[PDB]
Formats: C-alpha cells, structure tokens, sequence
C-alpha cells in the first residue's frame, strides 16, 4: 500500500 | 487587490541542490556547508531497526555525489544517519550555503515545494501541511530528497524532505532533521492514516479571498450567521477542526472580516451551509474547501 520516491 | 497562492523564490534552494547516487538508486539531496542531506533509503529499502548496521557499513566510495548548478562532483568523507535522514559531510564547503534553519512545520501552514530530478529543481508549487501530517504534492520516482521551505529576508528556512507516496496520492517525509510527520516511515508497506479533517482556518480564508477577488457579495454566502461556540460543536461531527487552529491565525482573519465587511460567524455558517448546499459552485478557483490559504496570506495581500 506505499511507494519510496 | 488580487489575492494569489504566493511561492518563495526557489533561486537559493537551486543553487544548494545535489544529486545522490548509490549505486541503484538515485534521488536528490541538499548540500549546506560541508553536510549533504539526503534520504536514507537511498542506500536500500530497509525497515525497522537494520539501518544502524546498513548505514554504518555503507561504502562512501558508492557515495555519487554531483551539484549540477555549480557543475561540481563531490567526495563523502563521513556518512552519519540523522533520524531518517543520511547526513554525508563532504570535503568541499558549499560557498552558496545561505543563513538557514531548520525549522518543523505544524500543520496549517503553508511551504514552496522544489521538485527535483537528478539534482535540477524541474518544477516549483505550494503546499500545506494537512492535519493528517500528509501533503497532497506532485511526485514521481527519482524526486525523493525535495525540499520544501520558506524564505524571510535571505533565510532560508527548510521545513520538508520528500521520502513516500501513499496510494491515495498522498505524500510524507521528515523535516530536515531527520524526523518524519505523523507516524509514517520510509516502508512500503501498508501504513494507516488519520481521517482527513480541514483546518478552519485556512478554509476560512479561502473563502475571505473570493470575497475580496471575485465576488463580495456571492450568492452561497450565507445570510445568516452561527456563534463561533456552535460552529465547533457541528465540526466535531463534520471533519472540520475547532476553531481557531492557531490563536495568532485570529489577529489575521479578524483583519479580513474588517476589511471584507463579513464578520467570521457569517464564514462560519456559510462553511456549515456549503456542505450541503455547494452543488459544484467554484470558490476561489476551486471546486471543494481548500486548506492551501492561509489567514496570513491572504491578509497580507489585503486593503487596509
């Protein structure tokens, strides 16, 4: 459910 | 007489800038005095507790440091981890490091994004700091290390270091001491957000800068008025925050009910009518309640 930019 | 989002000049955050490169990945970092700045996971997407050890036995050979602006590779002689943050102290002293501080922000308050690639800021926009501790910014991979700030005569004031997108579109990083917003960190994985809530405050305003902008006399404008003690009784139940957010915020919106010539609890019901009764009407250029003006900016730009 989360991205590292 | 216009009333616009106001952006502090991104000359000096340019000029600071580097791009970060281990031997993957490669995002963005801020270079002030002999320190770079720069996400931690730029070293890999590690969790927990490991980034002791990670950090610890990082190689400052794989460190690919190089300003763009100033067209200047530079060496890692130190890397030390900073909450979240990778603090690299580097041989040479940036001789654009301006009078700077690092200062947290709380939510409400407004700061200049500078969207970065490859260490060249591409783009420039204004964001606040929701009451979630999330922004609603305009990311892509490779942008992590950004920094938002604000500026008050030469000092730059850094508040923001990109690290995450959320799936929502959502965006969270820590300030520049290497401490995230809210309880987010640099995972990905699944993380729970508190609910959104709107700073009064700043929807205030916003409301205040069409009257002053567009139309003083619209026809959602309510004509009738609500105390302040039973406005905040209703946003309770509706996802509106008690009013006010901030105290100082008063002197400010006080200022623009004088000069408006609307009190505050004509704002107020209005804002508790709009909820059911908008039907798509546009308000300062927008079409839902906004948290991007803040009372101080808007009075800034004010008559009187």
């Amino acid at each position: 459910x989360a991205v590292l930019x | 007489a216009g009333i616009k989002i106001l952006l502090h000049p991104s000359g000096v955050v340019e000029r600071c800038m580097v791009s970060v490169v281990y031997n993957g990945s490669a995002l963005n970092g801020i270079w002030l005095k002999n320190v770079v700045y720069c996400p931690r996971h730029v070293i890999g997407k590690f969790r927990g507790d490991q980034w002791t050890h990670m950090v610890s036995i990082a190689d400052c050979r794989d460190f690919i440091v190089k300003c763009p602006i100033q067209g200047i590779q530079l060496n890692v002689q130190s890397v030390k981890m900073v909450g979240a943050l990778l603090q690299l102290t580097v041989h040479t002293n940036n001789t654009a490091t301006p009078d700077y501080k690092f200062e947290r922000l709380q939510p409400g308050s407004s700061m200049t994004i500078a969207c970065a690639y490859d260490g060249i800021v591409r783009h420039v926009y204004h964001v606040v700091l929701q009451l979630n501790n999330l922004i609603y910014a305009s990311f892509l991979n490779g942008a992590c290390g950004s920094v938002g700030y604000t500026l008050k005569g030469k000092t730059l004031y850094l508040h923001y270091m990109h690290h995450i997108e959320f799936n929502n579109k959502t965006h969270s990083g820590t300030d520049l001491e290497g401490n995230f917003y809210g309880p987010y960190v640099d995972e990905e994985v699944i993380q729970q957000q508190t609910a959104f809530q709107y700073y009064t405050d700043n929807v205030v305003a916003q409301l205040y800068a069409h009257l002053l902008t567009v139309d003083a006399r619209p026809k959602w404008l309510a004509q009738s008025q609500i105390s302040i003690e039973d406005f905040n009784s209703w946003a309770a139940n509706n996802s509106f925050a008690n009013f006010p957010c901030e105290q100082t915020n008063m002197s400010y919106i006080m200022g623009l009910s004088q000069t408006a010539r609307v009190p505050v609890e004509r704002i107020l019901n209005t804002i508790i009518q709009l909820t059911t009764n908008r039907d798509g009407a546009c308000i300062m250029g927008s079409y839902d309640f906004e948290c991007d003006w803040t009372p101080e900016m808007v009075y800034n730009q004010a008559p009187i």
